[PDB]
């Protein structure tokens, strides 16, 4: 039906987001993001997370997925919190620092890769592209080890996103150019 | 170097307001600058320098005396070696410049410090850096923080391994690895975190930098290219600010106190292990899980004072 | 009834400063005054009643609205058959007065409530206490506490009797048993722990009276002979009481701030357990500990209040 | 030596309290009521409690201990705060109703006798005699099942508390007459 509409939209895009973070700044409304989250699905994007700085998404998580799965009738989700930065990487370092400390890895051990190799995301790839809801020009403690590539990019609202305005941000990342430093 | 009327002008204006104390810049957009102006890869960088210069006389007028910038990423040594050796000269050129022009350092009191993986530097290099980071030591009328071969997720890892260095010593307990532990461990480590980011040219990403210390800084992304960086890119940005400001403050703020909160809710949860594998009740008139709970954050505060206290000694690189 | 001019100046005086709200008398030395006066000892008890209706008077003169007395100990059960049964008859003569002067009740609004082991009285002053206490609830201008057959160690156990019996009930579970639930099981719930205990003759002792409600209470012991109480008496037994005041104040405060800490105190410690037994952690974002924290108390106040609501029901002695 | 001389001082009392409680409403000096707990013993008195509302004997527990020996060289004592009063008759209470909750003993079984057997002090005496020292006209919350016929004599201070001072306060309740209802 309506789905290879969105499977040939997604993949008519120069590039496609493997993973989709959504930054809401802005109470949140579940039936607009629930609806944000079976978009990216329907184009193609596997991995889709959900954030925002109060945790109102980590607590209310059940309420969401039943709002998710609800629009899924018009038709690999996480729900973060600022637990998943800064937290995570600290909660990192102490698992490493006690293998130093049993004198079974070196502290000179740990580099840039197996630090990565640590942290939760251990089974997802970074950010591609995060879409930031709402007035605050800040990531607000998203994920602050996996963004170091991100593209960001701002939407004023979540209050009634069209589908138009979300295609429109991809089509956005669709034309950046990732140059990786060379 | 001083504000003309209209730039002295706006500047009052803003003033009135919040203004920042430390401002971070990504200095991108100097190659497609160059082929704009139909110059060299190495003018545009040249020129890209003499923007830094420029913008920090901004800052110095606008009262912002912290400025962190870009200046060399670890990924950029996959650029041509032409590309690459222009840059390590150009560092060269500029870093011998600074002692030359010494005495004057003194006289403004600008401290100046290179941040990043400089071991990765040409050894010439690093000598040059280093002469300049310790000529300027003990200046604090203002603060410029380059950061050369430096990634965030570098600085971060390292900033790791040297609190498992402090665990590998007996300086340190795991448990006592904290966020703030982690903040006082980075290269910045000497500055407070910016309250603006800005990065020049379209891009929208950070591309590795101070992702750590950036996570509520506000972020500002201009088209110009940095080597056309005028006083009103910096004002518009400065103007961004403002208006996140008290929604950053508060953000920030309540970032803290749930920090906190969860510090003493994750402390006191030990407290009470260790009370009930003793047998000792948990909580009573002789106060025993206050005063144990005062013996927790004391020794952790001691610990950590002493790991501090020799990572600082071990930072000190007089040969370097 | 009211104050002469010298009590109507030093009462305006006092109630300058704070006035208890609840004074608690141990009548005693009925007998000794009866020797000296070389009358009969019911003589003694029947002036000594007189007494506790004129200090009643000021008492309401004085806006001290609550009065407890001790009138008779299950101790008291030890003397003389003779001197019993005529306290007895004297607690016949003056209930049925009261039934006689009813309405006047209705009108000065003063409630009457008997405390003790009535149980333990004879049958027909069992319904006498019971029909005025019935037929003077639902008044609140005044309140009269008559302690009849009381001890407090006996009220103290049955009021862990009725927790025992919510307990076996399924309204109550051990762990809600806490010194405010006890508080409100007590023969006195519904009055104010007294803020001033006063006992005649002189001695130094409480001989088993408002032991639990009167731990912060301000203890006056005057050595006059309770039939010859004076109005001066009761002033420095109040003088005494604002002297104390501050100190008493700050000491009732800080037992109660020390209590509510350790209660939570104590409470946060099993919620540490059953998230460690659980494996849940103990402090996170998600705040599971906050949140279980609001259930447990929460929890606990609704079983409360649904065991004093059937409480206060089967405390319903219509029959009686 | 001079033990004999207390000794036959305490002996010429018409009673000497079997249990004596120190109450401190007043920092309280550990020197001071260090020797007031010596004469008790010096004198016959069997058990010695030592109570203040703040707490302060019961945390600095072991260096009153240490003052107590100390002038023991000038030759049974508990150290009480709010926790032994209601706290504890509180506690008694959660101990009876679950042996009403295990079908063990019904809520009917409790008495006076049965709740004083209860009570932390099933090992001692109730008090006789309390020392009330200090401004404060009240017990602070002291023993309160445990002081139901207690006698309550006041001195002003244990600033400088004299032998004779403390000796003329044994001499009071010994001439005091415990009708016991009758
Ligand atoms: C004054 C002090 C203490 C040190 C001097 C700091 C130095 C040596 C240089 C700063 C100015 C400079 C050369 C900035 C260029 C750094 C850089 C790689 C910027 C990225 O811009 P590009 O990526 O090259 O341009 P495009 O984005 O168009 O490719
Ligand atoms: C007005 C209402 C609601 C009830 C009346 C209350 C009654 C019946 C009497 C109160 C007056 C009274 C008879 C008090 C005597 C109680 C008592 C046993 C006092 C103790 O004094 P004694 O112990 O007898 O005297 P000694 O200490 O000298 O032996
Ligand atoms: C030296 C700096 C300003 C940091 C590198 S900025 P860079 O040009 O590498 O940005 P990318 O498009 O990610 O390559
Ligand atoms: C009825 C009351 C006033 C309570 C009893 S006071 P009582 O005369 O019994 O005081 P004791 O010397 O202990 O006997
Ligand atoms: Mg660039
Ligand atoms: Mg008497």
């Amino acid at each position: 039906h309506h789905r290879m509409r969105w499977r040939a939209d997604g993949r008519s895009l120069e590039k496609l987001p493997v993973h989709m973070g959504l930054v809401i700044t802005e109470e949140p409304s579940f039936s607009d993001i629930a609806s944000l989250v079976v978009w990216c699905m329907a184009v193609g994007i596997s991995y889709i997370s959900v954030y925002d700085h109060q945790g109102i998404f980590k607590r209310n998580n059940s309420r969401l997925m039943d709002e998710i799965l609800k629009q899924q009738q018009e038709l690999a989700v996480k729900v973060l919190s600022p637990e998943d930065g800064k937290a995570d990487i600290v909660r990192a370092a102490q698992d490493f620092c006690q293998l130093v400390a049993q004198k079974q890895k070196r502290p000179t051990d740990l580099d840039v890769d197996t630090l990565a190799s640590l942290l939760s995301s251990n089974g997802c790839p970074d950010p591609d592209l995060v879409l930031k809801f709402g007035p605050v020009d800040s990531t607000l403690g998203f994920l602050p080890w996996h963004i170091r590539l991100t593209e960001i990019v701002s939407l004023p609202s979540h209050l009634n996103i069209s589908y138009e305005d979300f295609f429109s941000a991809l089509r956005q990342y669709a034309a950046c150019e990732q140059r990786l430093g060379k | 170097g001083e504000l003309s009327l209209w730039e002295r002008f706006c500047a009052n204006i803003i003033k009135a307001g919040p203004m920042p104390k430390h401002i971070a810049f990504i200095m991108d957009g100097n190659r497609r600058y160059a082929k704009k102006c139909q110059v060299e890869r190495q003018e545009g960088h040249s020129q890209g320098f003499n923007k830094l210069a420029e913008t920090l006389r901004w800052c110095l007028n606008l009262g912002i005396l912290e400025v962190t910038v870009y200046a060399f990423s670890i990924e950029n040594f996959k650029r041509s070696k032409s590309e690459v050796d222009g840059l390590m000269d150009l560092a060269r050129q500029k870093f011998s410049r600074l002692m030359e022009e010494k005495e004057k350092l003194q006289k403004h009191g600008v401290c100046i410090r290179v941040l990043g993986d400089l071991h990765l530097l040409p050894l010439d290099l690093q000598e040059l850096i280093a002469q300049a980071v310790q000529a300027t030591k003990n200046y604090n009328k203002c603060f410029l923080n380059v950061c050369f071969a430096y990634t965030s997720r570098h600085e971060i890892s390292n900033a790791v391994r040297e609190m498992a260095w402090g665990v590998e010593q007996g300086l340190l307990d795991p448990s006592d690895i904290s966020e703030s532990l982690l903040d006082k461990c980075l290269y910045t480590n000497r500055s407070p975190h910016p309250d603006i980011l800005i990065r020049t040219s379209g891009e929208v990403r950070l591309s590795d930098f101070l992702l750590w210390q950036t996570s509520h800084s506000c972020l500002v992304f201009q088209p110009v290219l940095w080597p056309e960086y005028t006083f009103w890119n910096l004002f518009e940005a400065i103007l961004q600010f403002q208006m996140n400001h008290s929604v950053l403050q508060k953000a920030r703020d309540m970032y803290a106190e749930e920090r906190k909160r969860q510090q003493l809710e994750r402390d006191q949860a030990t407290v009470t292990e260790q009370l009930l594998r003793e047998g000792l009740q948990a909580s009573g008139d002789a106060q025993l899980r206050r005063t144990r709970l005062h013996k927790l954050s004391a020794r952790r505060e001691e610990r950590v004072q002493g790991f501090l206290q020799a990572l600082e000694l071990k930072r000190a690189d007089w040969l370097a």
